[PDB]
């Protein structure tokens, strides 16, 4: 007999101030009970469990699930008292490898190594937790009481276990076939080259023999798949991979479920296929929080799915990635806040496709969503390929550069440059550094009554003009921002408007494009109409004659 | 050459901090220097059994081309014990923010001579992440003292003192702090003289790893703290005198006797902007009392070491940017200004991360700790980019202000 190495044991402790699992024996039918120990007589006399005595006090129940068609009978252990008893263990499950990542490789096998993780022995100090007991026939003799020797399924580090020892098993093959790729996720083994079909299935056949020196069984006649394979959702072929097809449900009053189960699978749409947009039938989620509720389809809605149910109509994929040429990605407003982006490094060829959605905000302005789409495009770009992409933006370099040079905040896009494909990102207005002269000189003022919410709104001019205009039903701020509107509504191209209202300036100075306030948005229009604005603020109620003789004009 | 015992707080977990992705050649540069210092014995590979994780990246130092791991020891040092056993860390010197010079040496491969405390070694976890989840993440934990970690010099402490007892011997009139894996020697003394006390220092630190090249030169006294400047002007329009008013009632708010009767009296009156007002004699006058309370300090500005520094950045344009490094509101232990010679002409983000550097530095070497620093950029903006330009080995905690605040015209 060729001697085996043995595998490394990891060691494995409970959680801190945890006793053992001591949970009881559930009462089984006789038919299961007769299952269970046909079961375990094969299993430990493989090595893999071993019958304890009576000292073991610690107890996770079993049970035994006849599998569905084959007359067969499969043995069941619900190690969740154990499992929340036993330590954490490191996280290495963080991602999900994206098909758009992997290089184009001449021959790929994949091997499931769903056999392998139950020959990896276990921590001897820590079998004695594995404990369970099958019960006897009317429950006249004692359970028959065993416990594991190796690495228990549905246990908690037993996934972490596996892949540890796996990958410390896989080095030096990989270390001594560097023309190879071996990647590792889950229960299988991906492995690659870019050599001949021939070589390809004698070095998947050394790494089987590799893998029987540690006493791995490992799969052999067929039973290991190549290329394509319906994974994770998707579909990846030799030359190229999409979503899975998925096609949407349909119903005339529709549930929470029913978006649930299709903006989650149109977000699943969007890695490959471009321009798919979600937000009218987002808005009909957040503002509900009953798994059964019912919402009928906004008037947006029916024209944006209209569109979903189009873009889903011929079938787009997605090339490999290439190392060895650049990676581009390129951006599109779409429109309410939505952003659509396609990653590639050739022309018509997508590696993947994705879309931005703003964040929830009081204000907000094109350049500050295509900035962020930008950083997260970038973030994306480094996790699956290792590096930022260049990218293509529609917005020109003289717009990018009156915005970052005078935005108050700091702010930065990586190697860039102007696509000219519409609806450009623009800035629609610009205040004046220095006091306009020849401008007529708006000082505004507004104030409410906390009480009866009445309040008025007005401004006096150098020229002698002058409104004040009564208003119901608003704040202090309300009437601060209101009073510059009348300003901005009843002077020239150009003008000065002198305020006292930080508020107001803590709005105008972040240069929103678009508000949730219809207020707001009525001065950004007039501010688009305007040819100069010089926006000064001064403190209220040291009298400064604008702001005091229409601060005694405002509150009359 | 035997462990110091070393524990964390009771009731606090080691850190589990999550990877942030690298990019392939920072993988790469990583692959590289992890697999030496694994050699050397300096880190070991680690399994599963560790749930313990803090960050790592890589950068470039200054004026160097090799990259240099660096470990976001920030939680773990959160976490850590607090070092005032039988000497209560390191005070600090306040005579080292009055030297006339002050030089930043490099001390932290000195750490990786001393073993650290096996039982302390499993917090100091971290992962080396691989492209696209593909491979699993490369574990190591250290068997040395880390760099980066608040431990490593308060355990080097007591062997670094008769590292320096021989040259502060000879020199008593240089003042040497040592700050995580930083040696700040500065002294009174002549530019060209000053450098050459310190590489005898230099030559005196290669003599004890028988048993690091390039400098850094701070000038702290060549530097002050900074007053409200008032316009001098003969003619002021009513915007000038607005703005003045404007200053001198956010001013007031820092200093008592501050008035404004008389120039807000002269904005009385629905007046153009660019219209030019006389000077009444009261607001001249008044004008001249706010400028002598300006050039007094603040009366009452102490600095409490029970709390917090904050500093606070504005982007003034042009590569300027003005900070102020407070306690309370309105009560500025310092303040400033960096501009040019920066090399971030056309990056915002590179600035203000040197900017961040620097002022760190400054804190550094007055309270002998870092500030809270509230940084004016969007958080998605800064978490993408800062690893980017990022060159000392410590790093301090910040916050983000999306709100433009209106004291950036009082700075200016
Ligand atoms: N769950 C089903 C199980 N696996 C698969 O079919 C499968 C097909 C393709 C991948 C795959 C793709 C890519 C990666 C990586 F992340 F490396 F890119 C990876 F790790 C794995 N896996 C199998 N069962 C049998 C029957 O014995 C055979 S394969």
């Amino acid at each position: 007999m060729v001697p085996i190495s043995p595998i490394e044991t990891v060691p494995v402790k409970l959680k801190p101030g945890m006793d053992g699992p001591k949970v009881k024996q559930w009462p089984l039918t006789e038919e299961k009970i007769k299952a269970l120990v046909e079961i375990c007589t094969e299993m430990e006399k493989e090595g893999k469990i071993s019958k304890i005595g009576p000292e073991n006090p610690y107890n996770t129940p079993v049970f035994a699930i006849k599998k569905k068609d084959s007359t067969k009978w499969r043995k069941l252990v619900d190690f969740r008292e154990l499992n929340k008893r036993t330590q954490d263990f490191w996280e290495v499950q963080l991602g999900i490898p994206h098909p758009a990542g992997l290089k184009k490789k001449k021959s790929v096998t994949v091997l499931d190594v769903g056999d392998a993780y139950f020959s990896v022995p276990l921590d001897e100090d820590f079998r004695k937790y594995t404990a369970f007991t099958i019960p006897s026939i009317n429950n006249e003799t004692p359970g028959i009481r065993y416990q594991y020797n190796v690495l228990p399924q549905g246990w908690k580090g037993s996934p972490a276990i596996f892949q540890s020892s796996m990958t410390k098993i896989l080095e030096p093959f990989a270390a001594q076939n560097p023309d190879i790729v071996i990647y590792q996720y889950m229960d299988d083994l991906y492995v690659g080259s870019d050599l001949e079909i021939g070589q390809h299935r004698t070095k998947i056949e050394e790494l089987r023999q590799h893998l029987l020196r540690w006493g791995l069984t490992t799969p052999d006649k067929k039973h290991q798949k190549e290329p394509p394979f319906l994974w994770m959702g998707y579909e990846l072929h030799p030359d190229k991979w999409t979503v899975q097809p998925i096609v949407l449900p349909e119903k005339d009053s529709w549930t929470v479920n029913d978006i649930q189960k299709l903006v989650g699978k149109l977000n699943w749409a969007s890695q490959i296929y471009p321009g798919i947009k979600v937000r009218q039938l987002s808005k009909l989620l957040r503002g509900t929080k009953a798994l059964t509720e019912v919402i009928p389809l906004t008037e947006e809605a029916e024209l944006e799915l209209a569109e979903n149910r189009e873009i889903l109509k011929e079938p787009v994929h997605g090339v490999y990635y290439d190392p060895s040429k650049d990676l581009i990605a390129e951006i599109q407003k779409q429109g309410q806040g939505q952003w659509t982006y396609q990653i590639y490094q050739e022309p018509f060829k997508n590696l993947k496709t994705g879309k931005y959605a703003r964040m929830r905000g009081a204000h907000t302005n094109d350049v500050k969503q295509l900035t962020e789409a930008v950083q997260k495009i970038t973030t994306e770009s480094i996790v699956i390929w290792g590096k930022t992409p260049k990218f293509k933006l529609p917005i020109q370099k003289e717009t990018w550069e009156t915005w970052w040079t005078e935005y108050w905040q700091a702010t930065w896009i990586p190697e860039w440059e102007f696509v000219n494909t519409p609806p450009l990102v623009k800035l629609w207005y610009q205040l004046e550094k220095e006091p306009i002269v020849g401008a007529e000189t708006f000082y505004v003022d507004g104030a409410a009554n906390r009480e009866t919410k009445l309040g008025k709104a007005g401004y006096v001019t150098n020229k002698g003009r002058q409104k004040v205009v009564p208003l119901t039903n608003t704040t202090n701020q309300k009437t601060e921002l209101q009073a510059i509107y009348l300003a901005l509504q009843d002077s020239g191209l150009e003008v000065n408007i002198v305020t006292d209202s930080q508020y107001a300036l803590g709005i105008i100075q972040a240069q929103p494009d678009k508000s949730e306030s219809e207020l707001v948005n009525q001065i950004i229009e007039q501010l688009i109409k305007k040819e100069k604005v010089y926006l000064a603020w001064v403190p209220a109620h040291k009298g400064i004659g604008g702001n005091e003789q229409v601060d005694k004009l405002v509150s009359a | 050459i035997e462990t110091v015992p070393v524990k964390l707080k009771p009731g606090m977990d080691g850190p589990k901090v999550k990877q942030w992705p690298l990019t392939e050649e920072k993988i790469k540069a990583l692959v590289e220097i992890c697999t030496e210092m694994e050699k050397e014995g300096k880190i070991s590979k680690i399994g599963p059994e560790n749930p313990y994780n803090t960050p790592v990246f890589a950068i470039k130092k200054k004026d160097s081309t090799k990259w240099r791991k660096l470990v976001d020891f920030r939680e773990l040092n959160k976490r850590t014990q607090d070092f005032w056993e039988v000497q209560l860390g390191i005070p600090h010197p306040a005579g080292l923010k009055k030297k006339k010079s002050v030089t930043v040496l490099d001390v932290g491969d000195a750490y990786f001579s001393v073993p650290l405390d096996e039982d302390f070694r499993k917090y100091t976890a971290f992962t080396i992440p691989s492209i696209n989840n593909e491979t699993p993440g490369i574990r190591y934990q250290y068997n040395v003292l880390p760099q980066g970690w608040k431990g490593s010099p308060a355990i080097f402490q007591s062997s670094m003192t008769k590292i320096l007892e021989p040259f502060k011997k000879q020199n008593p009139d240089i003042v040497i702090y040592q700050y995580m894996d930083d040696l700040y020697v500065g002294s009174d003394l002549e530019i060209g003289q000053h450098r050459t006390k310190i590489e005898e220092l230099r030559q005196h630190l290669l003599r004890w790893g028988l048993t690091l090249w390039m400098g850094y030169e701070l000038h702290p006294d060549k530097w002050t703290v900074q007053p409200i400047v008032l316009p001098e002007k003969d003619s002021w329009t009513v915007n000038d005198i607005q703005k003045l008013v404007g200053k001198l009632n956010w001013a007031s708010q820092i200093y008592p006797g501050i008035k404004v009767r008389q120039l807000s009296k002269l904005l009385r009156g629905t007046k153009a902007l660019t219209e030019v007002i006389p000077l009444t004699e009261e607001a001249e006058l008044e004008l001249a009392e706010n400028r002598e309370i300006l050039k007094e300090p603040v009366h009452g500005v102490y600095y409490d070491p029970s709390k917090d520094l904050i500093a606070e950045i504005q982007k003034q344009g042009q590569g300027q940017w003005t900070y102020q490094i407070y306690q309370e509101p309105f009560k500025n232990l310092k303040t400033g200004k960096y501009a040019r010679m920066r090399g971030a002409h056309t990056n915002d983000v590179k600035q203000l991360t040197e900017a961040v550097q620097k002022i760190t530095t400054e804190s550094i070497v007055i309270w002998g700790k870092t500030p809270k620093f509230k940084l004016p950029i969007q958080k998605e903006t800064w978490e993408t980019w800062w690893t980017e330009y990022w060159q000392a080995t410590w790093i301090p905690e910040w916050e983000f202000v999306n709100t433009p605040p209106l004291v950036k015209l009082w700075y200016q």
